[PDB]
DNA sequence: CGAATTAAGCAATTCGTAATCA
DNA sequence: TGATTACGAATTGC
């Protein structure tokens, strides 16, 4: 473990050895938007912004990211709802479970399935305003996610219309799912089977597949 | 209403969809009508009658027929019919997305069936009527019957418009400006009303400035303002701070202009004011729609291309405005890369390709230089265009090297006349270009002052009336209104789509006239199939006037000579081996006479066959002859509208239009080509190439050996149509109008698809001219046949011969005289490509002309020639490695970005991508850059060259080279010495040359 | 994304799974599945792969080539014939071991292959040995079942099997050549056995043994022998008058046989074999004129070139011999499958069935030639290009051209009349 | 606050690098 | 360490 002192708020990153070679220029990039970036109360708190660049990054298979985080009651890591409130978790959970079989489940969390890493393409977002974060983060947004890819093999994307140009966004080519978001209308995430489609792929690549009735809580 | 001239349609998001309409009255009042939309199936009367929910809307569309327009290779003689059903149809209309199992027609837009089935133009001056009417606001109505409202159509008539075209300039140190610490210094408009009062004004930015400095400035007659409210616009010169900028701004962007222009203002201009204004204030610029239940912010979206080549890949990357009001926000970017070609596409680039002009000069002495320009010099017009853009202009490219500083300007009645500060020049006649300005910004930013800002409010008025001067020059309304015509799109999706889009409203119509529809029921299979004929050409320099002869849309016609579409395909007949080839041969003459059925034979589709046979039928005429027939009127009619032409501008776009509609012709068959197409014929495909090579063999074999005797004239072979016998005479002895004493003799030298080269053994060109008019008329009456016809190009001297496809020669147009001015003509050499250099075209003219010089005088005792051009060649290498004093500017080469490349690894997107990530301004997608050769300085001269993608460099506009890094001068000295050797005639002397610098082995013919 | 897709990547495994036991079709669908998702997903884990060598030793272990122990469980003891190896898989062609093709076979042969395997799922492959035109299913593999009842059921659908021998074992005795003997004839058969294919109860992986010596011998002259109508099988006797078996006629032309001369050959008990891996031009007519010039190679075997005529037509239908045209007519209506297998194919490749011309060859002959057609009838030919009579098997077939071209005139303006 | 209709063809040359051969 | 061939990419002429 290591760590930095950036100029403004929460003036102390800490990082794991997977996300060495990316740290300067994050830290480059996070000094120039700072100081309008705090202007505002945001969700999550501050201290919350890094705490997934505690992860190891070897040791994981299939990424999932969302667009932004929960406009409000963020927790810093992504898909986490400790009361089971969120509509999406609700869905997420809903989905696993009529895959798997388990009937009675209090919560369910996607920290905890090994070899699936959770991710936020936008790290920050106002209280009540959806996607009011998107020029702050765009840069950090882009190297942090080129990072992730390197080192997964699936990526799973919720949102058809915020992830209509992924590939455009990335350079290197890789296994890219995009699906619809779980608050689409007409229920059209219900009919949705990407994570069989995901094992399927991993399966196909030497890779093994991923237990989801793991990340079920009682 | 009454009387209304349509402008723009466009289409509402929220929670209910419309479609609207933006007019304009006689008078000069603004009239929106809204109309509900819907989505379009076509449905057979028992689908009809079998669709458990009732639709909202069907209405009869009569009895209809359908083809299958798969196609099946066949062994034998026993061809089944094609299928053909024949039943009432319907056009159903739902508000919502419905899914029907059994609909057909399905390849059209929504838009598109909306205009077809109401009868209703894009671009047409109507009468409506009231009846069918409702008022819901202030300059809005509701239509409910748009097939009864627009019944009356009425000619065409003028009305205003208005316009907004505005640019910025942002502060910045040491590089690309950051929104998030760099102001905006200056922002300039233009602006006109209604009324036609044309306005101009820039801003300029008081925060960098001391109050004395602010206090100097208000003496010397700018304006100054605290608030938005008192603000004049009558007035040139106004400094305020950067929040009462953004909100003039913002005011002005939320007005309904019928155009705003930027140029790249997509990407950096506006999406700078928006991010600027919401970190300053939290401010918003608002869109509102006519009937104002929808409002959206500003956010400029990427629309993302890909390539249909191998592994797909994107291509292009292109930005655009989410307004909902009805305005057209236009960059001139993406216009001129996807219109034409330039080796970059930066503002200067395109100033200096397209206002030009050449100038006498009238005085000279001290440091400046007096020019003159009129209708005398250059030609009628462009005298007239860079006056106009003189009015505004500060610095004049002369001799397309010296950059020049304007010190006084004055406008002629038909020309102008401009002083400069340039060196003595000692000619007549100069040339004159907007270009580049050799002023640093930066260091004008870091020592800044008020004569500062008013020469960056100078260049900030120019660039913002440069947008204007590029929308009169490239005639953007004159295409918008064409292209809205034919195509019947929106006025704003005309330059947005390919040709796979552009053809379906056409499409659609002349089915829906003839009453057919289109189906698949197989899966497209691809396989590789031949081109057109290039002859090898017979000698190198030729000293003897070369006549050109051209077809008039080659493939077109013959798709319409042949009947070639995919439902006019009787069958194809294959056969394995010479018994079944010669029996269907035999039995397939018979059942298919050839009055009616052509038959075309083609190289067989798979190894193992040895024969293919396509038959087609010509009873019925196809779609695609009619689509053709659509477009080469279009393209006449433009054709004869340029031939009455007179200004240069005029000129320009109308041989533009006429160009571009035959692109579109010739994209036709590219899509009949194309396998992931909906009109996919590869017989059709094949068929066409066939002919054209029958063609081209035929008017070669007729008109090599052809001499002409007293007053008559001899083809070499019969002259019989090559498909079928016909009813014509097949003498080839036929009646000539050209005096008697004459007697020449022809030869076929080069060819390429629709084009002869033929030689003629004379040195005058009157007499070519005549000859060839003459010989034009003969071909076109007697050696032709049904919709085929030339046309005589022009006389080409001096032609020598490089490669296939690589020729130079002096043009003498059709309609010209012996003293007349000749235009150099290069067609593939190392001067119009785009990836060769600046440095080695200079020498490789040079060279040329010495070369045809020395060849004229003629000594070429042994070896002279070689000698002399490798001892001059290696005099002048060593004097440009010695002196170094080639500017940079002189090796610099160009290339595309993309993301379409077989494997991830691909040394040239890693090189772009190092670049993104190691600075601030980014190369997009479809964005052309500037790259060279860099090497350590202590390297010396290097024999063998290992690696040379490594030396790859970007050049951006702030690229000074260093001391420790000189230009690899080794692979353009290589480069260009190959290409010389080539162009000499011996061979060890080269050898031994190439070796003794390089240590290579050249490569030869 | 949708339930399309997830049964498209599922079938895509299901073909990458079994790659090996594949053919130009499961080839061609396996890329076009690669192809499709290569696209959608932006990159995917397999791809295209284009030479494919069939091979089965995956389920086979390094043969025994001296005496050896066994032990534990029951064992199921299995014989190893002489010929060409093919292997059938799920929907597929019989695909020949190591240069994959797609051979020809029957149509009983056919039907029983087809309906065994929809017997049920879990069949890897079938395993096939052709001796002299005489297929034998020698083997079966499965995870779930043991080669009996597979063999019982080929059995009463009609193709023949090996007879299986059930056994049992305790004690440790040392698998030796008396052993070996004693089980061999414990077979009773007298086809050629090389090898034994033993399992384990349970096991998956199936060892065989191979016991052997070297030996040397003349070749005392090369004939041809009857093995059926029109075919022949090459041969080669001793002087003590031994019978040196060969597989095919590739055999002897990769083994480079010589009259009168020595060879190596390993002998069994029972016969020997020839042994392969020692130009071509020069064999391939060395040998067939020291036989005799009125001989041509027609794929794996030999044929005659005899004059032919009316009877050879019928014997194919397998229709009443006639020898009358009118006759020809009569029952082919009658026959309600017999007109529908004329009406399908055309009449040249029926034309060439009926005299047992190679394709190739034959077609390169007529791609060689000039004709003068009448009538649809043939009526005169001549050669145009001389260098492909180099070749000794289209000298042969042109000798007997006008054979072929009387038989396609009958069946022209037989076909006039039948359709 | 939720969603969301694209795509022309082949022939010819020049250059660098990877792969195979005396 | 030469020689030769093959492949992909870029640009232009039809
Ligand atoms: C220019 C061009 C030609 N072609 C094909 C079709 C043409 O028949 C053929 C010959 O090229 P052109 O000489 O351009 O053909 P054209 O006959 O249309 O010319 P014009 O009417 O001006 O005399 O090349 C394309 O497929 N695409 C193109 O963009
Ligand atoms: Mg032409």
């Amino acid at each position: 473990m290591n760590s930095v002192t950036i100029s403004h708020a929460p003036y102390t990153i800490t990082y794991h050895d997977d996300w060495e070679p990316v740290m300067s220029q994050l830290v480059e990039f996070y000094n120039e938007v700072a100081s309008w970036l705090l202007r505002d109360e945001t969700s999550p708190i501050p201290d919350k912004f890094f705490i997934q660049l505690k992860q190891p990054l070897r040791n994981k298979r299939v990424c999932v990211c969302g667009i932004d985080p929960y406009p409000k009651d963020g927790t810093g890591v992504p898909f986490e709802s400790p009361n089971f409130t969120k509509k999406s978790i609700k869905e997420i959970a809903s989905s696993i479970s009529r895959l798997t079989g388990v009937i009675d489940y209090k919560g369910y969390n996607l920290n905890i399935i090994d070899g699936v890493i959770p991710w936020n393409y936008y790290l920050s977002c106002k209280l009540g305003e959806t996607k009011s974060h998107a020029i702050y983060w765009d840069k950090i947004s882009k190297l942090l996610l080129q990072h992730i890819t390197k080192h997964v093999s699936v990526l799973y994307c919720l949102g058809k219309t915020d992830f209509s140009n992924i590939r455009a966004k990335l350079e290197s080519p890789v296994t890219t799912i995009v699906g619809y978001h779980p608050a689409a209308r007409d229920h059209q995430f219900e009919k949705d089977r990407s994570f069989e489609i995901i094992n399927v792929l991993l399966e196909l690549d030497n890779k093994t597949p991923i237990n989801w009735a793991q990340g079920f809580i009682y | 209403s009454m009387d209304v001239r349509c402008i723009n349609w466009f289409e509402s998001h929220g929670e209910n969809r419309f479609l609207y309409l933006k007019s304009r009255c006689r008078n000069g009042e603004t009239v929106f009508i809204r109309f509900p939309h819907y989505f379009y199936y076509v449905v057979t009367d028992e689908i009809y009658q079998s669709l458990s929910p009732p639709p909202f809307n069907a209405r009869p569309m009569g009895k209809m027929r359908t083809i299958d327009i798969d196609e099946t290779i066949s062994y034998n003689l026993d061809i089944k019919d094609r299928k053909c059903s024949v039943a009432d149809m319907w056009l159903i209309e739902e508000p919502k997305k419905r899914s029907i199992q059994n609909a057909t027609m399905d390849e059209f837009f929504n838009i598109s069936w909306f205009y077809i089935s109401n009868g209703i133009s894009p671009d047409g001056c109507y009468s409506l009527d009231e009846q069918y009417l409702t008022k819901i606001n202030n300059g809005c109505y509701h239509c409910d019957d748009p097939r009864n409202c627009f019944a009356k159509e009425i000619p065409r008539f003028d009305i205003p418009r208005s316009y907004l075209f505005l640019d910025i300039e942002c502060h910045f140190d040491k590089k690309f400006p950051s929104v998030f610490i760099n102001p905006i210094s200056h922002t300039s408009y233009c602006y006109i009303d209604l009324s036609g009062k044309r306005l101009l004004f820039t801003l300029i930015n008081e925060e960098m400035l001391t109050e004395q400095e602010i206090q100097e400035a208000v003496d010397r007659g700018c304006l100054r303002i605290q608030s938005l409210m008192e603000m004049d616009y009558e007035r040139e010169l106004v400094l305020c701070s950067e929040i009462v900028l953004l909100r003039i701004a913002k005011q002005l962007l939320e007005l309904t202009f019928d155009y705003v222009v930027t140029f790249n203002g997509h990407n950096f201009d506006l999406r700078y004011i928006t991010n600027r204004l919401e970190l300053l204030t939290g401010e918003k610029i608002i869109f509102r729609s006519p009937d104002k239940k929808e409002a959206v912010h500003l956010c400029i979206y990427e629309r993302n291309q890909s390539s249909h080549k191998g592994v797909c890949g994107m291509a292009n990357t292109t930005f655009h405005v989410n307004n909902n009001n009805g305005t057209i926000f236009f960059d001139l970017y993406s216009f001129i890369q996807k219109s034409e070609k330039l080796d970059s596409y930066k503002l200067d680039s395109i100033s200096k390709n397209a206002f030009s002009c050449m100038g006498k000069v009238l005085n000279r002495g001290v440091r400046e230089m007096t020019f003159i320009g009129d209708d005398t010099t250059d030609a009628k017009g462009k005298a007239d265009t860079f006056a106009k853009v003189l009015t505004t202009g500060n610095y004049v490219t002369v001799d397309e090297d010296i950059i020049c500083k304007v010190i006084r300007k004055d406008i002629l009645e038909n020309g102008f006349k401009v002083v400069l500060s340039c060196p003595t020049l000692p000619n007549d006649i100069y040339k004159l270009s907007f270009g580049k300005d050799d002023i640093d910004l930066a260091q004008m930013y870091k020592d800044y002052n008020l004569n500062i800002a008013l020469d960056m409010a100078r260049y900030c008025i120019h660039d913002a009336c440069l947008c204007q001067y590029l929308w009169e020059y490239y005639g953007v309304e004159t295409k918008t209104d064409a292209g809205a015509a034919t195509y019947v799109l929106p006025q704003s999706m005309v330059f947005e789509y390919r040709a796979s889009t552009i053809i379906k409203g056409p499409l659609l119509k002349l089915l829906l006239e003839t009453k057919t529809i289109l189906v698949r029921s197989e899966t497209k299979q691809k396989f590789p199939y031949e081109g057109g004929k290039v002859f090898a050409p017979k000698q190198k320099m030729f000293s003897n006037n070369v006549l050109i002869f051209d077809y008039n849309s080659l493939y077109p016609n013959v798709c319409i000579f042949g009947n070639l579409s995919p439902e006019t395909l009787v069958g194809v007949v294959v056969s394995t081996n010479r018994l079944e080839e010669e029996i269907n041969n035999q039995l397939l003459l018979q059942k298919y006479p050839p009055p009616r059925y052509i038959t075309v034979h083609c190289e067989p589709r798979l190894p193992n066959l040895i024969s293919e046979i396509a038959i087609f039928d010509r009873s019925i005429e196809g779609t695609i002859p009619r689509l053709l027939r659509t477009f080469l009127a279009e393209r006449a009619r433009y054709k004869k509208m340029l031939k009455q032409a007179t200004s240069s501008t005029e000129k320009a776009i109308y041989d533009s239009m006429q160009y571009t509609y035959k692109i579109v012709a010739n994209s036709v068959y590219g899509l009949m080509g194309f396998r992931n197409s909906a009109l996919y014929s590869y017989a059709s495909a094949k068929s066409c190439t066939s002919i054209g090579r029958r063609m081209i063999l035929y008017l070669e074999s007729v008109l090599n050996g052809a001499e002409l005797s007293n007053g008559m004239l001899r083809f070499a072979n019969t002259l019989s149509n090559p498909f079928y016998m016909d009813d014509r005479d097949i003498n080839p002895i036929v009646k000539t109008s050209l005096p008697i004493d004459y007697r020449f003799r022809f030869r076929s030298v080069y060819g390429d698809t629709d084009s002869v080269f033929t030689e003629i053994d004379s040195q005058d060109v009157d007499k070519s001219i005549e000859i060839a008019k003459e010989l034009e008329r003969l071909i076109n009456s007697r050696v032709l046949f049904n919709n085929f016809k030339i046309e005589f190009e022009a006389v080409y001297k001096n032609l020598i011969m490089q490669s296939k496809k690589k020729y130079t020669t002096m043009k003498y147009s059709a309609s010209s005289n012996s003293k007349s001015v000749p235009e150099r003509i290069n067609k593939g050499t190392s001067e119009t490509r785009r990836d060769v250099s600046k440095f080695h075209k200079n020498m490789i003219k040079t060279y040329k002309t010495r070369l045809s010089e020395m060849l004229s005088e003629g000594r070429m005792n042994s070896n002279q020639v070689c000698i002399d051009i490798l001892r001059s060649l290696e005099t002048d290498l060593r004097s440009e490695f010695d002196s170094r004093s080639s500017p940079l500017e002189l090796f610099m080469l160009s290339r595309m970005h993309h993301s379409n490349y077989k494997s991830a690894d691909n040394p040239n997107m890693y090189l772009v991508t190092e670049y993104n990530k190691n600075n601030p301004e980014t190369i997009e997608l479809g964005e052309r850059y500037y790259f060279a050769y860099i090497c350590p300085a202590n390297v010396p001269w290097t024999k063998k060259l290992v690696n040379i993608k490594t030396y790859e460099t970007i050049i951006d506009r702030s690229f000074k080279l260093g001391s420790n890094q000189r230009i690899f001068y080794e692979v353009y000295f290589k480069r260009l010495t190959s290409e010389i050797v080539n162009l000499l005639d011996n061979k060890v002397l080269c050898i031994s040359f190439f070796q003794r610098m390089f240590g290579s082995r050249p490569t030869f013919y | 994304t949708s339930s399309a897709d997830l049964t498209n990547l599922k079938e895509l495994l299901s073909l990458y799974k079994s790659l090996r036991f594949s053919d130009s079709v499961a080839i061609e669908k396996y890329n076009s599945l690669v192809e499709w998702g290569t696209s959608t997903y932006w990159k995917i884990g397999v791809q295209k792969v284009t030479n494919v060598e069939t091979s089965i030793s995956d389920y086979y272990d390094e043969v025994k080539n001296k005496p050896f122990n066994i032990d534990p469980g029951y064992y199921i003891f299995l014989p190893v014939y002489f010929g060409s190896v093919f292997i059938y898989s799920k929907g597929k062609n019989m695909v020949e071991l190591g240069s994959g093709n797609s051979f020809q076979i029957p149509d009983e042969i056919r039907s029983a292959c087809n309906k065994v395997l929809d017997s049920d799922n879990g069949i890897d492959f079938l395993r096939f040995v052709l001796l002299n035109n005489r297929w034998i299913m020698e083997d079966a593999i499965s995870k779930y079942q043991s080669p009996v009842n597979i063999f019982k059921l080929a059995s009463e659908y009609g193709l023949n099997i090996p007879n299986y021998l059930e056994i049992e074992i305790e004690e440790d005795t040392l698998f030796d050549d008396e052993l070996y003997s004693i089980m061999e004839r414990s077979f009773d058969d007298t086809f050629p056995k090389i090898s034994i294919s033993y399992i384990k109860l349970g096991e998956l992986k199936r060892q065989v043994v191979d016991f052997f010596k070297f030996s040397f011998m003349y070749i005392e002259s090369i004939k041809v022998d009857r093995i059926g109508d029109n075919i022949f099988i090459p041969s080669v006797i001793t002087k003590s008058g031994k019978k040196i078996l060969v597989k095919d006629v590739d055999h002897l032309i990769r083994s480079k046989v010589r009259e009168h001369t020595f060879v190596k050959v390993k002998k069994k008990n029972t016969f020997s074999i020839l042994y392969d891996y020692d130009t071509r031009g020069e064999v391939i007519k060395r040998i067939i004129d020291t036989i005799g010039r009125d001989y041509y190679v027609n794929g794996k075997y030999f044929s005659k070139v005899g004059i032919a005529g009316l009877k050879q037509l019928t014997n194919k239908l397998d229709i009443n011999e006639c020898a009358t045209v009118d006759e020809l007519v009569d029952e082919i209506n009658k026959s309600g499958t017999v007109k529908r297998k004329i009406k399908n194919q055309s009449v040249f490749d029926l034309s060439r069935e009926c005299l047992g011309y190679p394709e190739a060859d034959f077609i390169t002959l007529v791609n060689n030639m000039r004709f003068k057609i009448e009538n649809c009838k043939v009526v005169n030919f001549n050669i145009e290009n001389t260098n492909c009579l180099n070749n000794p098997s289209i000298e042969t077939i042109y000798g007997n051209f006008n054979q072929f071209v009387s038989i396609f005139n009958t069946v022209t303006d037989v076909k006039k009349r039948l359709f």
